[PDB]
Order: structure tokens, then C-alpha cells, then sequence
């Protein structure tokens, strides 16, 4: 912290000097203190699980604030970025290097990937004594943070300063973490003596579990790293490969199964409702039904929105104060003993920032397959429930035996697989699309800071993109259709050769080969050039990506002819927009034919859901009309 | 296939189901004591240099609080002298922790603050220093290795002896010191069914020493053989000598207890033979030799064995055929 | 292993068609990098402004038509030779040697091979091919822009070797039972529609309710494996190739100050590195696809 | 309702009429090693620091006695030098009771009073860190804990095996170390009354483990269940099933003794089932579970029973039933 005369002049004034480096050394060693204490705790548990250990199978709790407690140590990581950068600037001043100045920072983020370690080792081992260790270090954390405040006051800036930035966004952590250490099944005080909570130990899912193989279960770091690595260790064996790759039903352990049953009951609860039943009623209880992952995935999807569709702006920070900053060569100029909110965006800041996008970029991808993973989930859950009381209902119900006498029936059972399945692949990106448009008309806006004349070339090549999409590609589906049909013929002629096969030898060779392979090159023929016409529609598609290239040189030529100025701002910053675009336009029209097929799916669902005494018995092949058999009388003992 | 126990001892289990681990955690000890050299030795090192750190932190800032470090004024005195860097703090605490005192940095009467928190400094460093003298003297008292000089045979064998069918396992030690008081227990371990319905998956019954005064065990310095006499109440009565080693998947575990003559510590070494692993028609070859000087053992010829006219019946076939006779 | 399907629908013009899209990409990435140096060239202040807009639009319908041509119609070549060498390899053959065999798996088999394949295989290969050579087109293009230095291929290549071989392997084992989950649960739902009034006999139809639970509950699982496949494929590839991205960045940093900066290609990397990410996230699952096809 | 040892253990009683609590007093290492962490760490603490000042007053009066810590003559050399303060003798004191020789104050020959007193602190002073160090190694060997990972279940089961009534208990290990030769003996602890008239509160009658051999203990890895045999001996051949549940307020006890594989020391393992904690006509479900790898056992069902068919007679009614038979 010493350049020249500073300790001195520290040392003359009363109170550690207002704390000018004292405020900085006092963080300091509660992280040391954090730091020192977890390392036999820590250290241990990582050697008694190395050698011989028991808990190797299966082991889970539960505390209040999880979802608070991660949220407040990602935050922190945010806010352990965020100083350290200021740090890194005030460093740079090129005078002299102040290390007690960018310290407590550093500290910080080993001590709080050591509290991360604490909870793990805390949600293992359920003991209070971890969480008055923390408790001691948020309390001295939280006393550290009223010294800079206290030190600041009297030296006040206002919004113009970094440093307070940062110390704002950890003195809401410092608030936020009380909670945590509020629990009440924590023990540790005077009062209760005996557990507050008995039916904590006792977990549904563990239960779940200790029969289970495989556990498969939710309540986990939510990283999909442990949901890959039991797989995973079983694949990377050789031997234990081929067992597993066999038996991998009997080896899974089928433990959603009893996530499975309160879906199908959950769906009976949405579906009485004080109305009758309706296409329209079921497709309401249905989205009342699912409940909170389809607004909650949908947010996550939003988020991923979010996080994604940024991507480039910090990109072309890097080409500004890198490439079009080519001799400013000054690194500040406000107050240079503390550090300055203004010119947030340096060089630097630009490298770290740009890996806080790939952090971001981490966020997105993983919150972007997080919400997948609930949408995939939420169509199992949907085709399992709608399934069972399918099958319930009309395994409960023998209404209407006329068309049941017909093979009608046996087309709604294999409609209803096709459709059934058609309906949870028609919902299957539901957020997908429910956040297609705000990244168009996101992605659209920041085009149009660009410029105007590139986002009419990729907006009107997006604009006409959708349509041969969607209308090609149903050029494709009735081409399947007849296709299919040929095809069938196909499968006729070749169960036709099953009976060649039963049929003699010359006769079936001659007349069968000739037959089979002239009328089989016919409907092949057909369906060959309707293959020619589907894979004419996916050269349609391979034209469509260059329908964006052609925009991005049209966008670039015209864009750059309308105007007077040159920049390497939107080649690659606005070449990245053309990219996001993409992924939006044949997901968009697939989206539509989906949503198409989506009301076709739930139409066919709303058409789908609609010893012996005997004396004057009547009976009918049709209830709409007369009986069949009147006044029928017998009876037969036993 | 299935396998309870390994030929060499410690028989691995599946655990399902805890319910605390908090219990193990808090049972500290035991760990440490468990736990191999290379990591009992970081463990050591760490918590060691862990708080060496602690009591160097606040030993910059009694330093800095004061603030006579860095002025250099010669009226007002340092609480301690020759700190002139922050690393000189921590050689400082390395001092008074192993009780070095080099002498260069020398403490005052000015500050009644840093000279309390020496004492605390020097008590809980005198304490973590005792409290390790008696964690690497547990793992100087470990006894499983004494055991491992406790060598069992390849196979066992069964022939009758006296006009009764036995069943022989043969035991050595490779050490010049013994094993006191060391009782050996065998349990025959197989899947049983009783006539209500009821079947336990391991059920361990017990097979007598055939020591005549009713024996625990016996004094070994030499191989010696154990025999079990195949009486009514044993469960291999009912077993023929072709048709029991493939047709049944059983498993019989051998108990051996002691303790060492040196230390205090009692020892077990265990192993386990499959209906494959035991031989029938063959005997122990005799292993001990008479010389001029002493009696001598060879221990190649310990896991052979020799094959000798025996009958081709079952236990209860043979005292059903000396009952008629 | 890949010397089968090489022979498959002929191989001289599959490899000159699809050795002209490769070359058709390679003048792809020639646009990107002429827009790239012009790009640097009016970082610099047109002087080639008819020469770099007229010329840089050249192989577009070119790699348009002619990355699409392997497989325009080569449908046909391999309807008419796959259907009707394998009908007259199969049809040419004895019948007492067929009459011996199953009739389920050689119609199976072969019908769904040949329907399945003609139908779903150009697709995925033409897929395979063009994110492959994107992949490699620029992952080798941000490389040069790289330094020698920054290159540092041998980690990409060793984490992405190992997600390539144990997702194979797992990837294969889990499309394989959960490809093979499906077709049971549509036999009982036609001996579902079937024995109706035996539904009718049978006084305890809760059997079959809870049994069909059971096998909806199987599908279900196999379910959440292909989302366990999803997710480990795209969490892991995106993470590798964010740590790529990452390494592009230093390769920024060290190429931007540690020298003279060009004037153009600083953020080729970038670009280039959410895209070379997404590149191995399509050449992951396209190898999938490319392995179940 | 009334009890004498818990679910758990240390059953706890009253004495009165107490001799002498001097022989406590006199035994102190005991009591020492017995007491918990907190107060132990506050005994060695304040000896410490109350030697350390008995040793610094002494100190600050050969100072006082000689008088030349105030009036800095220099012809005259203090016995002691650099001792201007009170608190600079207990400094003192400190260093060399820790033997952290600073060096600021040195002792020369001039009082040879003071020379055979700190040689009288120091043989004291190395002699309590030396009687620390044998203290808390032996709470460093305490085996309570390991006791504990003993788990026993929650109620008892009655059904008859083989034709004969018997009682099933079972319990299991939580660790992979193992306990060696450890026996269990259950007892009846019930109120009898003799044919003379005289009525024992609390009478203590042992009951046969049913090992045939004759045994004392059985190897524990896995949770096995002890069987209690209903003969002419055994006190519960005169009980009823819904009858024995409620009219009788007894108790049996369960007795689990051994060594740990670690350490020498042997610890026990105490619980109790009363009348209504047993219950007549389930059994123990099945914990072992056979796997590719080992076998499995799983600890929600070691508190689990199932019920089956049983008799509702008492065994001298089930005996006499099948002697009429
Ligand atoms: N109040 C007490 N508490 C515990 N132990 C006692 C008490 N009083 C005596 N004892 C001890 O228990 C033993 C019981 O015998 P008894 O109570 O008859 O003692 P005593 O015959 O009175 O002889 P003494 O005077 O030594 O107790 C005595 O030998 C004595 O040592
Ligand atoms: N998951 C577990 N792993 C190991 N031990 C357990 C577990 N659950 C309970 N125990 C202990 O083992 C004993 C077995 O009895 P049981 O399993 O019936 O417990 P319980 O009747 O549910 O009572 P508790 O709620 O205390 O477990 C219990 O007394 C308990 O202390």
C-alpha cells in the first residue's frame, strides 16, 4: 500500500486514519480466518471418501434458502469480477503498484468457493457448527463493508466513483446472506436443545434412490455434471459398456415413476373444472395443468434471450478502444488515488468483459438447455398423463360400439400414437417460440442502431425466407404424403414378395421378379422424383442460408453506398446478428406448421374425448334406434 | 461368481440408505487414524502453515495500527522491532510458534493489545502441536500389518480321520513373534430356508473346533491344521464329494483373532473358500522336518496337497453304513 | 469404417460433386476472408470497391447449386442402384436358403433400410459434410488468425476427443435402447383396441392400466435419457467451446497489443468462436446423426 | 411408564447415601479425561496462565529486593537486564516458561538467588506441559464415538423357526471398520418373586444366544438377528401373545461389547424393548440384496416388519400341544 511517505501519513491520524489502507487489511482476514479453518475440515472429507467410504452410494439433504444461496454465490462471483476489475485499473495509474489495494478482492473469491465447498460438505453432513462459521464471517464481512461506507461518506463522489459500486452490490449480498443463517432447524443455539426438525433427515428421494440404480433425480447441483457422470463412468468402462448398453432399462431405476402418477393426477384436478369439457377446456386445464414450467421455462427461455442476444456489443468495444483507439494512450482522468465509475468500458475491461460474455454465453446455452431439458420433461409428463387417462377413458368407457365395430377404433389408436406423439412434438418449443420474437425484433432494433439499409436486406430476407420455408417444405410434406403412399405400394408389392417367398421357385422368379421389380420401379419412380422435388426443397433450404450471405454483401454494398462512412463495425458485429437469425426463421415457420399441427393434435383429442334373473330385457346394436332383440326372458340356475 | 469376501481379507459391502453423516464427521479420530501417510502428512503441514498465516495478519496490523513502521521516528518506539516488511510479521509469528526466538525482532511495553494476543498466539500453537504428538503415535500402534505375516492355504481339504470325515484347513506365521490368546471362530456362510417360508439371504452358522476340553484356540508357532468333524448337527452332513463343489455356490470364512506380543492391539485376518476352492480325496503334505538343531518347515510345500483312497459317499451315508455294518 | 458406403450409389462422381462443394466452401471461406481484408481495408481510411463488392458475390448460387448437387440426385442413382442391386442380389438367390431364414428381419430390415435410408440419408450427410467442413474451415481460418502460439489445439482436441468417444459410445448405447423402447407399447395398444370385450371378461382391467403405466413409464425414462444426451452433449460442447472462446480472446489480447494489431481479422476470432462453438455443437450431434444413419 | 434405560443408552440412575467424595476428588485423571471439550480446554488455559503469573510476581520482586530497576545507576548491573515495567517481568516469566528466548532481557551472575529460582521454573513449568500432553491424548482415544455407528432397531419381533418359538433381534454397522471378538449378552430384567416371600425390585436373568457351538459372538458386517429360543428355562414360556403385550411392564436389555480395529480400547453398546416395543407375529424383512459387483443392504427396511400366520398360544401351550400329538 506504500508508494512513498504513505504509512506515515496513515499513521498520523486518529481512527487508523479514517481507514485509508486499514479498511482494505481489516477484510482481509476474516477471509483468511474462512480460509484456514475449512482446510482440515475440507481436506479430510476428501480423503476419507478416497480411501474408504461408505457414503459412495447414495446421500442428500435439504436447507431453506437453497435457491437464495446460489443465487448469492453467483452474485458474489459477479461482484468478485466487478472489483477486481476496478482493481485492475487503479494498478495500472503506472506510478507505483498499491498491492493492499486490490487484495481484499482477491481473497474473496477463494473464500467464497470455500463457502461453496461448506454447504457441500453441509448438505453431506447436516451439522450446525458450519453455519456459525459462516455466520462469523458474514458478520465480519458485514462490518468491514460500514467502514468503506463510513470511510466514503466523508469522502463522497456520488455515482461518479467504481469503487462504491462495488462495495453497493456487496453490501446486498451482506443483507441477503442473514436469511441463510436464519434457519430455524439449526440447533446451535441455547434454546430448543433437541432437534426442531425431525422429519428433515427423512427424504422422499433417497427413498427413491436406495432402490434405485440409477437416482435421476432433480434436487442436484443443477450443472447436468452429475447427470453425466454416473452414465458417463459406466460408459468410460468397457466391460461395464456392454451390460449397460443391454439392460439399461433394468438398469435404470424408473424413479420419476412417482413424479409420473401425480402428473396423470394432476391432470384429472385440472380437468374438473365448473364447465363442460371442450377442446377448448381441455387445452386451458391442460396449460392450467403443467403449472409452473411452462411460464417458468418460458422465462428461463426469455433469460437465454437475454444473455444471447447481447453477444456482439461487447464485441465491438474491442474494435473501438482497441482498433479505432489507436494512439489515446491515457489511462484516467479523474481522481486517481480511488477508482472512477466513468470509462467502464476500457481495454481491459473490454478482454474481462468479453470473457464475462462467454460466462454469459455459459449462462445462456445452459439456461437455453435447462429450459429445453423442463419443455422435454414437461412433454413427458404431458403424453404419459394424457396417455393414462387416454387409455382409462376409453378402457373405462364402451360407448358407441357401431364404429367400435368397425377398424375406426384401431385408427384412432394408432392416430392417437401419431398424434399423441405429433402433440408433445408440437409442444415441444412452445418457449422456442414464444421467444423467437422478442430475439427478432431484439436483434432487429440493435440492426437498426447499426444501420437501416443492412436490416431491410436481412429483415426482407428473413421476411421472404419463412415462406418458401414453410410453404416448400409443405410441398416436401405432400410429397411425403404421396410418396408415403407409393411407398405403401412398395410395402405391399414386398409383403407380395413375402408371398414369392411362399409361392415356387421359376414361377415366383419370373413373374414375381419381373412383376415385383417393374411395379416397385414404378411407385419408386414416382416416389423418386418426388424425392427429387423433396430433395429439391432442401437445396431450397441450402439456397436460403446464401439468401443471408447475399443479404450480408447487399447489406454491406448498399448499406455502405447509401451513406458516407466506413467501419469494421458491422461486418463482424452485424454478420454475428445474421447468425442469431437464423436458428429464429426455419425454427419460426417450423414453429407455425407445428402450432398447425398443434390444433390438429387437439382437435383429434376433442374428437376422441367424447343365480341369473332376467325380466322384459331389450336389447340394441344402436341405441339410436329400436332394439334389436325385445322382451328376451330366461333364466338360468346355477 | 458372487463373492462375499476376497482370499486375502477385507470383504467389501454396499451401503444403502444413511442417515446422518454429520455423526462421522463429529467422530474426528478414527478418520485421522484411518487414513494413509501421504495425506496424514498434508493434513499436518497445512493446518500448521494454515494458522502461521493467522498469526501473521494480525501481527502486520498491530504494526499497522500503530503505524511506527514505516516514519522511522526515533521518539516513538515499535511495539516490536525490525519490522520493516510485511513478510517480517510472519517470520516473527513463526518464531514464538516453534519457539525459535532468533532474537532480531524484539517486543516492547508499549502496546498492551499485541502482548495479550501473544499469549494466545503461543497457547493455541503449543496446543495443535501437542494434539499432533498423539495422532501420529495412534498410527504408530497400528496392528493390521502384524496380521499380514498370518499366511492361510491355497485350498482346504476333506477326508476322514479315525473312521469320521473331516474337514481340514491349514494355518502359518512367518515371524519369529507370536500371537497371544488368539481364538479362532469359523462360520459357514450359505443362503438357508426355513420350513415357514422365510428365506435370509446369508445366514452365518457356526462349526465346531473339535478341540476336546471345548477349544478357543492354540498356541502357533508352526502350520497347524484345524478339523471339522462332520457330525449330525453339521450342515455338510448331507453332502456328496463330486456333486457339492459345483452344484452349490456357498462360501465358508475363517476367522482368525490375536493379539500382537509387542503392542497391546488385538488383530484379524480373514479369507474365504468357494465350493471350487476346496479340494476332496487330497491331504495336507507334512511340512515339518526333524534336523540335528531344530525342526524345520518348508513353506512350498504348503499349498500342496496329496491324494489318497477315500470314499465316494455322504456323511450320512457313511455313519448309515457303519450303523448297519 | 466407412469403406461399405464408400461403393454405395457410385464413387467417382459422389467424390468429384462433393470434392466441388468442399472446393465451393473453400470459396465460401475466400469470401469470408476478401470480406475480411477489405473489411480491413476501409478500417484503414472506394480504391476496389467494384472489385470487392462485385467479386465477393461470386460463389454464392455457385456454392449454393453446387454444395447441393452430391446429393441433388443422387436419390436416384441410389434408389434405382440400392433397390434394385439389392432386389436382384436378394431376388437372384436360392429360395431354400431364404426359406430357412425369418421373414421379419430380412423385410424389416430391408424395407425400413431402404426407406428410412433413401429417405433420411442425404440429409444428414450433406448436413455432416457441410458442418464438418465449416468446423474445420474455421476452426483452421481463426487458427491462422491466431498465432503459432496461440493455436493450443492439442486441449481442444483432447477434451473434444474424449466428448466425442465417450458420447459416442454412450450416445450410441442410448439412441440404440431408447430407439428400440417404442415399438412395445404400440403392440399392446393394438392388443389394447383388440381384446375390447375381453377388457369386458377380464373383471380386473387395473392389470393392464398399471402394466401400460409401467410401459409409458419405461418410454418416459428413455425420455430422460435423451435428455440426459441433449444435455451433456450441448452443456459439455458449448463449455469446451466457450473455453475456446476464451482462448480466442487471449489470442485478442496478445495479437492486438503484444504487436502490431492488423487493422481487420480482430474479431474473425470472435465471430468465429461462438460459431466455431456452435459448429462443434452441430458436428457433435451431425456425428450422431451421422452415426445412427 | 417407568423406565430404566433409554432407546439410545446411558441409563441413568439415582445413589444415595454417599461415604466419602474425597476418593473421587483424589482420583483426577478420570474425571478429566471424561469431561467435554469446552471445559477442558478452559482447565489447561487458566493453569497455564495462573502458573504464568506466580512466576512473574516472584520475578518482579528479585527486582524489587534488589532494588535497581528505578534508579539506572550504572556502576551497578541489575540481575536482570531491560526490566523498566511491572509487566515486563511477567513478559519475562513467559519466555522462559516456553523457552521463546527473545533475548532483550538477560540474566547474569550478580544474585544467586534468583539463578535457583528460575531453575525452579523451569523444571515445574516443562513439567505441566509435559502432564497436558498425557491428558489429552487419552480423550484422543476415546471410543464412545465409534460405539454409536452401532445401530439396533426399532421394535422386536416373536415367530416360531424350525417348530420352536423364538425372539429376533437385529443390528447393523454404519462403517467399514469393523469391531473384533465382540460378545453380546441379553438379559431379563424383571421384578420376581420368590416362594419364601421375598420380592427383588429388579431381578437380572440371562438368556442363550442359541449358537450351537456355545456362543459368545458372531462376526457383524451385515445386519444378522439374534434368535431367542423358547424352553423350559426361558422366563417368556408362561406368555401369551395380545396378553404378554400389556399386562406386563418389563424390560430386556441388550448388551453389545467388542474392540475397535483401530484402537485397543473395547466399548459397549446398551439399549432396551419394552412390553409394548415387541411385537407377535412379523418378522424382519430382508436386507441383503444380491448385486453384480457385492451385496447390498438397505437400512429403511431395518425398520420394517412383516406379518405372517402365526399360533396364538403360549409355548408351554404350544409344547404341550405337540407332546399330545
Ligand atoms: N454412605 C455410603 N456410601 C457409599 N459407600 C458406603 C457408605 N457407607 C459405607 N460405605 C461402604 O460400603 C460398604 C458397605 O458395608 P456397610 O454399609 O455395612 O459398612 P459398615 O459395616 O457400616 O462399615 P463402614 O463404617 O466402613 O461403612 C462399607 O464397607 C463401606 O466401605
Ligand atoms: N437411513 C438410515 N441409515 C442408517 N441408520 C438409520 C437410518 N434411518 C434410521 N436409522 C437408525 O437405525 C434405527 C433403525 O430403526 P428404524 O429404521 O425403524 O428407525 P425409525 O423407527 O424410523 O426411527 P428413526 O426416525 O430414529 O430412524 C433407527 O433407530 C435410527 O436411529
Amino acid at each position: 500500500c506504500g508508494t512513498e511517505n504513505h504509512s506515515a501519513a496513515y499513521r498520523v491520524d486518529q481512527g487508523v486514519l479514517n481507514n485509508g489502507c486499514f479498511v482494505d487489511a481489516l477484510n482481509v482476514v476474516p477471509h483468511v480466518f474462512l480460509l484456514f479453518i475449512t482446510f482440515p475440515i475440507l481436506f479430510i472429507g476428501w480423503g476419507s471418501q478416497s480411501s474408504k467410504v461408505h457414503i459412495h452410494h447414495s446421500t442428500w439433504l435439504h436447507f431453506p434458502g437453497h435457491n437464495l444461496r446460489w443465487i448469492l454465490t453467483f452474485i458474489l462471483l459477479f461482484v468478485l469480477v466487478c472489483e477486481i476489475a476496478e482493481g485492475i485499473l487503479s494498478d495500472g495509474v503506472t506510478e507505483s503498484r498499491h498491492l493492499h489495494l486490490y487484495m481484499p478482492a482477491g481473497m474473496a473469491f477463494m473464500a467464497a468457493i470455500t463457502s461453496v465447498v461448506y454447504y457441500h460438505n453441509i448438505e453431506t453432513s447436516n451439522f450446525p457448527k458450519l453455519l456459525i462459521a459462516l455466520l462469523i464471517y458474514w458478520t465480519l464481512a458485514f462490518i468491514t463493508k460500514t467502514i468503506k461506507f463510513v470511510k466514503f461518506y466523508d469522502h463522497a463522489i456520488g455515482f461518479s466513483q467504481l469503487r462504491f459500486c462495488l462495495t453497493g452490490l456487496l453490501v446486498i449480498l451482506y443483507g441477503m446472506l442473514l436469511l441463510v443463517e436464519v434457519n430455524v432447524i439449526r440447533v446451535r443455539r441455547y434454546i430448543f436443545f433437541k432437534t426442531p426438525r425431525e422429519v428433515k433427515p427423512p427424504e422422499d428421494l433417497q427413498d427413491l434412490g436406495v432402490r434405485f440404480l440409477q437416482p435421476f433425480v432433480n434436487l442436484l447441483s443443477k450443472g447436468t455434471y452429475w447427470w453425466m457422470n454416473a452414465f458417463i463412468k459406466t460408459a468410460h468402462k468397457k466391460p461395464i459398456d456392454l451390460r449397460a448398453i443391454a439392460k439399461l432399462p433394468i438398469a435404470m431405476r424408473a424413479l420419476t415413476n412417482y413424479q409420473r402418477l401425480c402428473v396423470a393426477f394432476d391432470a384429472q384436478a385440472r380437468k374438473d373444472t365448473q364447465s363442460p369439457q371442450g377442446a377448448r377446456a381441455i387445452w386451458r386445464a391442460l396449460c392450467h395443468a403443467f403449472g409452473r414450467r411452462l411460464i417458468l421455462s418460458s422465462t428461463f427461455r426469455i433469460l437465454a434471450d437475454l444473455l444471447g442476444f447481447a453477444g456482439p456489443l461487447c464485441i465491438f468495444g474491442i474494435v473501438d478502444h482497441l482498433g479505432k483507439e489507436n494512439h489515446v494512450f491515457q489511462p484516467k482522468t479523474q481522481f486517481l488515488g480511488v477508482y472512477f465509475v466513468s470509462s467502464q468500458e476500457f481495454l481491459g475491461n473490454a478482454y474481462v468483459l468479453a470473457v464475462l460474455l462467454f460466462l454469459a454465453l455459459l449462462l445462456q446455452r445452459t439456461f437455453l438447455q435447462a429450459s429445453y431439458y423442463v419443455a422435454i420433461e414437461t412433454g413427458i409428463n404431458l403424453r404419459g398423463a394424457i396417455q393414462t387417462k387416454i387409455y382409462n377413458k376409453i378402457m373405462h368407457m364402451s360407448t358407441s360400439n357401431l364404429s367400435m365395430g368397425e377398424m375406426t377404433a384401431g385408427q384412432i389408436c394408432n392416430l392417437v400414437a401419431i398424434d399423441t406423439n405429433q402433440l408433445m412434438w408440437f409442444f415441444f418449443l412452445c418457449p422456442n417460440l414464444w421467444t423467437m420474437p422478442v430475439q427478432i425484433i431484439v436483434g432487429v432494433i440493435l440492426l437498426y442502431y447499426i444501420l437501416g439499409v443492412s436490416a431491410l436486406i436481412g429483415a426482407a430476407v428473413i421476411i421472404l425466407l419463412a415462406p418458401v420455408q414453410y410453404f416448400v417444405a409443405t410441398k416436401l410434406s405432400q410429397a411425403q404424403r404421396t410418396t408415403l403412399e407409393h411407398s405403401n405400394e412398395r410395402l405391399k408389392q414386398t409383403n407380395e414378395m413375402l408371398r414369392g417367398m411362399k409361392l415356387l421357385k421359376l414361377y415366383a422368379w419370373e413373374s414375381i421378379f419381373c412383376s415385383r421389380v417393374e411395379v416397385t420401379r414404378r411407385k419408386e419412380m414416382t416416389s423418386l422424383r418426388a424425392f427429387a422435388v423433396y430433395t429439391s426443397i432442401s437445396i431450397f433450404m441450402n439456397t436460403a442460408i446464401p439468401i443471408a450471405a447475399v443479404l450480408i454483401t447487399f447489406v454491406g454494398h448498399v448499406s455502405f453506398f447509401k451513406e458516407s462512412d466506413l467501419s469494421p463495425s458491422v461486418a463482424f458485429a452485424s454478420l454475428s446478428l445474421f447468425h442469431i437469425l437464423v436458428t429464429p426463421l426455419f425454427l419460426l415457420s417450423s414453429v407455425v406448421r407445428s402450432t398447425v399441427k398443434a390444433l390438429v393434435s387437439v382437435q383429434k383429442l376433442s374428437e376422441f374425448l367424447s343365480c341369473v334373473q332376467i325380466i322384459g330385457g331389450f336389447f340394441t346394436w344402436t341405441p339410436d334406434g329400436i332394439p334389436t332383440l325385445s322382451n328376451i326372458t330366461i333364466r338360468i340356475p346355477r | 461368481r458372487a463373492r462375499f469376501v476376497s482370499k486375502k481379507g477385507n470383504c467389501n459391502v454396499a451401503h444403502k440408505n444413511i442417515r446422518e453423516q454429520g455423526r462421522f464427521l463429529q467422530d474426528v479420530f478414527t478418520t485421522l487414524v484411518d487414513l494413509k501417510w501421504p495425506h496424514t502428512l498434508l493434513i499436518f503441514t497445512m493446518s500448521f502453515l494454515c494458522s502461521w498465516l493467522l498469526f501473521a495478519m494480525v501481527w502486520w496490523l498491530i504494526a499497522f495500527a500503530h503505524g511506527d513502521l514505516a516514519p522511522g521516528e526515533g521518539t516513538n518506539v515499535p511495539c516490536v522491532t525490525s519490522i520493516h516488511s510485511f513478510s517480517s510479521a510472519f517470520l516473527f509469528s513463526i518464531e514464538v510458534q516453534v519457539t525459535i526466538g532468533f532474537g532480531g525482532r524484539m517486543v516492547t511495553e508499549e502496546c498492551p493489545l499485541a502482548i495479550l494476543i501473544l499469549i494466545v498466539q503461543n497457547i493455541v500453537g503449543l496446543m495443535i502441536n501437542a494434539i499432533m504428538l498423539g495422532c501420529i503415535f495412534m498410527k504408530t500402534a497400528q496392528a493390521h500389518r502384524r496380521a499380514e505375516t498370518l499366511i492361510f492355504s491355497k485350498h482346504a481339504v476333506i477326508t476322514p480321520r479315525h473312521g469320521r470325515l473331516c474337514f481340514m484347513l491349514r494355518v502359518g506365521d512367518l515371524r519369529k513373534s507370536m500371537i497371544i490368546s488368539a481364538t479362532i471362530h469359523m462360520q459357514v456362510v450359505r443362503k438357508t430356508t426355513s420350513p415357514e417360508g422365510e428365506v435370509v439371504p446369508l445366514h452365518q452358522v457356526d462349526i465346531p473346533m473339535e478341540n476336546g476340553v471345548g477349544g478357543n484356540s492354540i498356541f502357533l508357532v508352526a502350520p497347524l491344521i484345524i478339523y471339522h468333524v462332520i457330525d449330525s448337527n453339521s450342515p455338510l452332513y448331507d453332502l456328496a464329494p463330486s456333486d457339492l463343489h459345483h452344484h452349490q455356490d456357498l462360501e465358508i470364512i475363517v476367522i482368525l483373532e490375536g493379539v500382537v506380543e509387542t503392542t497391546g492391539i488385538t488383530t484379524q485376518a480373514r479369507t474365504s473358500y468357494l465350493a471350487d476352492e476346496i479340494l476332496w480325496g487330497q491331504r495336507f503334505v507334512p511340512i515339518v522336518a526333524e534336523e540335528d538343531g531344530r525342526y524345520s518347515v518348508d513353506y512350498s510345500k504348503f499349498g500342496n496337497t496329496v491324494k489318497v483312497p477315500t470314499p465316494l459317499c455322504t456323511a450320512r451315508q457313511l455313519d448309515e453304513d457303519r450303523s448297519l455294518l | 469404417a466407412c469403406t461399405k458406403y464408400l461403393s454405395s450409389a457410385g464413387i467417382l462422381l459422389l467424390s468429384l460433386l462433393v470434392f466441388s462443394q468442399l472446393l465451393k466452401h473453400m470459396v465460401l471461406v475466400a469470401i469470408d476472408y476478401w470480406l475480411a481484408k477489405w473489411t480491413d481495408s476501409a478500417l484503414v481510411l472506394q480504391s476496389v470497391y467494384a472489385m470487392v463488392f462485385t467479386l465477393l458475390c461470386s460463389l454464392g448460387i455457385v456454392l449454393c447449386l453446387v454444395t447441393s448437387v452430391t446429393v441433388e440426385w443422387t436419390g436416384l442413382k441410389v434408389a434405382k442402384r440400392l433397390h434394385r442391386s439389392l432386389l436382384n442380389r436378394i431376388i437372384l438367390a436360392p429360395m431354400r436358403f431364404f426359406e430357412t431364414t425369418p421373414l421379419g428381419s430380412i423385410l424389416n430390415r430391408f424395407s425400413s433400410d431402404c426407406n428410412t435410408i433413401d429417405q433420411h440419408i442425404p440429409s444428414t450427410l450433406e448436413c455432416l459434410s457441410r458442418s464438418t467442413l465449416l468446423c474445420v474451415s474455421a476452426l483452421t481460418v481463426i487458427s491462422y488468425v491466431t498465432p503459432v502460439f496461440l493455436v493450443a489445439l492439442l486441449p481442444l482436441a483432447v477434451v473434444c476427443y474424449f466428448i466425442q468417444k465417450y458420447f459416442r459410445v454412450a450416445s450410441r448405447d442410448l439412441q440404440q435402447l431408447d430407439d428400440t423402447t417404442q415399438l412395445p407399447l404400440v403392440s399392446h395398444f393394438a392388443e389394447t383396441v383388440e381384446g375390447l370385450t375381453t377388457i369386458r371378461a377380464f373383471r380386473y382391467e387395473a392389470r393392464f392400466q398399471q402394466k401400460l403405466l409401467e410401459y409409458t413409464d419405461s418410454n418416459n425414462i428413455a425420455s430422460l435419457f435423451l435428455t440426459a444426451a441433449n444435455r451433456w452433449l450441448e452443456v459439455c460442447m458449448e463449455y469446451i467451446g466457450a473455453c475456446v472462446v476464451l482462448i480466442a480472446a487471449a489470442t485478442s489480447i496478445s495479437n492486438s497489443l503484444h504487436r502490431e494489431l492488423s487493422a481487420g481479422l480482430v474479431g474473425l476470432g470472435l465471430t468465429y468462436a461462438l460459431m466455431v462453438s456452435n459448429y462443434l455443437n452441430w458436428m457433435v450431434r451431425n456425428l450422431a446423426d451421422m452415426e445412427i444413419q
